[PDB]
């Protein structure tokens, strides 16, 4: 009986890199001459269904950039406080949480980001917070692999997790590159702590922006500062590099969810960076 | 059972080597270490050894403050294909890992794809393989090589 | 016991193969090809057969048998690629 089971999951493992094959192909023909990044592509339509014997495949591709990249924690600073901590407590903020609490997990991450092992926050700490616990482990000191390491930093629980995961990533770039094209409607409350409105979303051109000053010179922004533009013009990206792709995978009884993340290469070449089972 | 254990075997590497992480890790002093470190003697194997990063842990309430990461190996240790893991990634030294001995075997030689070639030794700090080829020796079913993809089409 | 032993052996076969496939090119995929494996002392014959999809999308047929002519094929596995 195991010995059909472990075939059928090999199989399914191996419609997972069917699933990611044809990902990968949806995005070389959308994009091959494609300057931008934006949701009027066909790559953004989905899901789509194919069949298998004893079962199927469900894709939906998603723009990875779509978010707010914690790992911009990484990059090389020399401000008592960089923009991309700002940004996240203005962020935390409004979910719900105290200011106090806000800038405790911002600072946190930053230093569990940052490569030294010194602390140089208020309220952020080093290796001795992550030694003191149950299982006790050090600091990454180093950009995030999964979006899943921020559950462990200071002062955070699952129900801010869970709030916070639609709005935040870790990609490999240092950047913030955060693809305005791509940002869903619901994901409006980065707009509103990159601005200190669904509406500039909701509103958004069918074909996206053509650019970010594009995008910066609208009626709608009018009343926003020059130094916020220019910031905003530093993080802001109507471009992307990195896609996610969720595939529901289903041979027999078994389910399998599967994120990948999808790298661009070149014009017409994409790869896989690595992938997981993922929560249905 | 024979085949019960070669079947668990089995699942036990396909499910963590297809979820490798491009991850670098902190040892058991807090010391930089690469996201796969692989050859001959890691882990104090009598042959060759390998430790990585994998994901893929489903813990949907994230109820206690833990990642969906792992850091798992596997070594030849007193006549065994053996599988250690830890539960969690950057553990400190006093964090043990779990011991699960798996099939009878006496050699585990690797090999990695690096997108172009097949390579002998890996040494990477941040990336991994495109896939990797191991080999081993069982005294209940002889050499036996396994290919796995550790993410995919590239 | 012992076909339930030969199939999974076989199953490996048909496994390494498949793998391989991911790491070639798209017209290498498209062309028949066959070879020979030893494991766990047998050894054991694949080949790879193209089948025409509907998604302009690559599909091969992974066969694994014991026999060199390729009756009797103990283990089967189908695969998608990228075109
Ligand atoms: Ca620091
Ligand atoms: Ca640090
Ligand atoms: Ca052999
Ligand atoms: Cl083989």
């Amino acid at each position: 009986g195991r010995t059909r089971s472990q075939q059928e999951y090999q199989q399914a493992l191996w419609y997972s890199a069917s699933a990611e094959s044809l990902a990968l192909s949806a995005l070389s023909l959308s994009l091959k001459n494609e300057k931008r990044v934006h949701l009027e592509q066909p790559w953004a339509s989905g899901p789509r269904f194919f069949p298998l014997p004893q079962g199927q495949i469900a894709v939906t591709l998603r723009d990875a950039q779509a978010c707010f990249n914690l790992n911009a924690l990484a990059q090389p600073t020399t401000a008592s406080r960089p923009l991309a901590v700002q940004q996240l407590i203005a962020l935390i903020s409004r979910l719900d949480v105290p200011a106090y609490r806000a800038e405790l997990i911002a600072e946190s991450l930053w230093e569990f980001i940052d490569e030294d092992r010194s602390v140089q926050t208020r309220l952020g700490r080093e290796d001795s917070e992550y030694l003191a616990r149950s299982v006790p482990f050090y600091a990454a000191n180093q950009p995030l692999a999964d979006i899943s390491e921020m559950r462990v930093v200071q002062g955070m629980d699952a129900g801010l997790y869970q709030k916070l995961k639609p709005l935040v990533c870790a990609l490999p770039m240092t950047r913030q590159q955060i693809n305005i094209n791509t940002l869903d409607v619901t994901q409006s409350v980065i707009l509103e702590a990159l601005f200190d409105a669904r509406a500039l979303l909701q509103q958004r051109p069918a074909k996206g922006w053509e650019d970010v000053d594009q995008f910066l010179a609208q009626p709608l922004l009018a009343d926003v500062d020059e130094r916020t533009k220019k910031q905003l013009k530093t993080v802001l990206s109507v471009d992307s590099n990195y896609f996610w792709l969720r595939s529901d995978i289903t041979v027999n009884e078994i389910e399998l969810t599967m994120n990948s993340l999808i790298v661009r290469m070149g014009p017409q070449h994409f790869s896989v960076l690595w992938h997981q089972t993922g929560e249905s | 059972q024979k085949l019960n254990l070669m079947q668990q075997t089995m699942s036990f590497l396909t499910h963590d080597l297809t979820q490798m992480m491009p991850r670098p890790v902190r040892g058991d002093q807090g010391q930089r270490e690469p996201a796969l470190l692989a050859g001959a003697g890691v882990l104090a194997s009598e042959s060759e050894g390998m430790r990585f990063v994998r994901g893929g842990v489903v813990n949907p309430l994230m109820r206690l403050p833990r990642s969906n990461l792992l850091t798992v190996g596997y070594r030849i240790h007193d006549g065994y294909l053996e599988r250690l893991a830890w539960p969690l990634t950057d553990a400190a030294g006093s964090v043990k890992p779990t011991m699960q001995k798996l099939i009878p075997a006496d050699s585990l030689r690797l090999q990695f794809y690096d997108g172009t070639r097949w390579q002998e030794s890996w040494s990477s700090v941040q990336a991994i393989p495109v896939a990797v080829r191991m080999t081993l020796h069982s005294p209940q079913w002889g050499e036996i090589e396994r290919i796995w993809l550790l993410r995919g089409p590239q | 016991q012992h076909v339930l032993e030969e199939k999974t052996v076989a199953g490996w076969v048909a496994e390494n193969q498949t793998a391989l496939l991911y790491l070639m090119t798209r017209g290498q995929r498209a062309v028949r090809q066959q070879g020979e494996s030893d494991m766990a002392g047998s050894r054991w014959y694949w080949r790879t057969t193209p089948l025409s999809t509907g998604n302009a999308l690559q599909a091969v047929d992974i066969e694994v048998s014991l026999h060199e002519d390729f009756s009797s094929v103990i283990q089967s596995r189908r695969a998608w690629f990228s075109a």
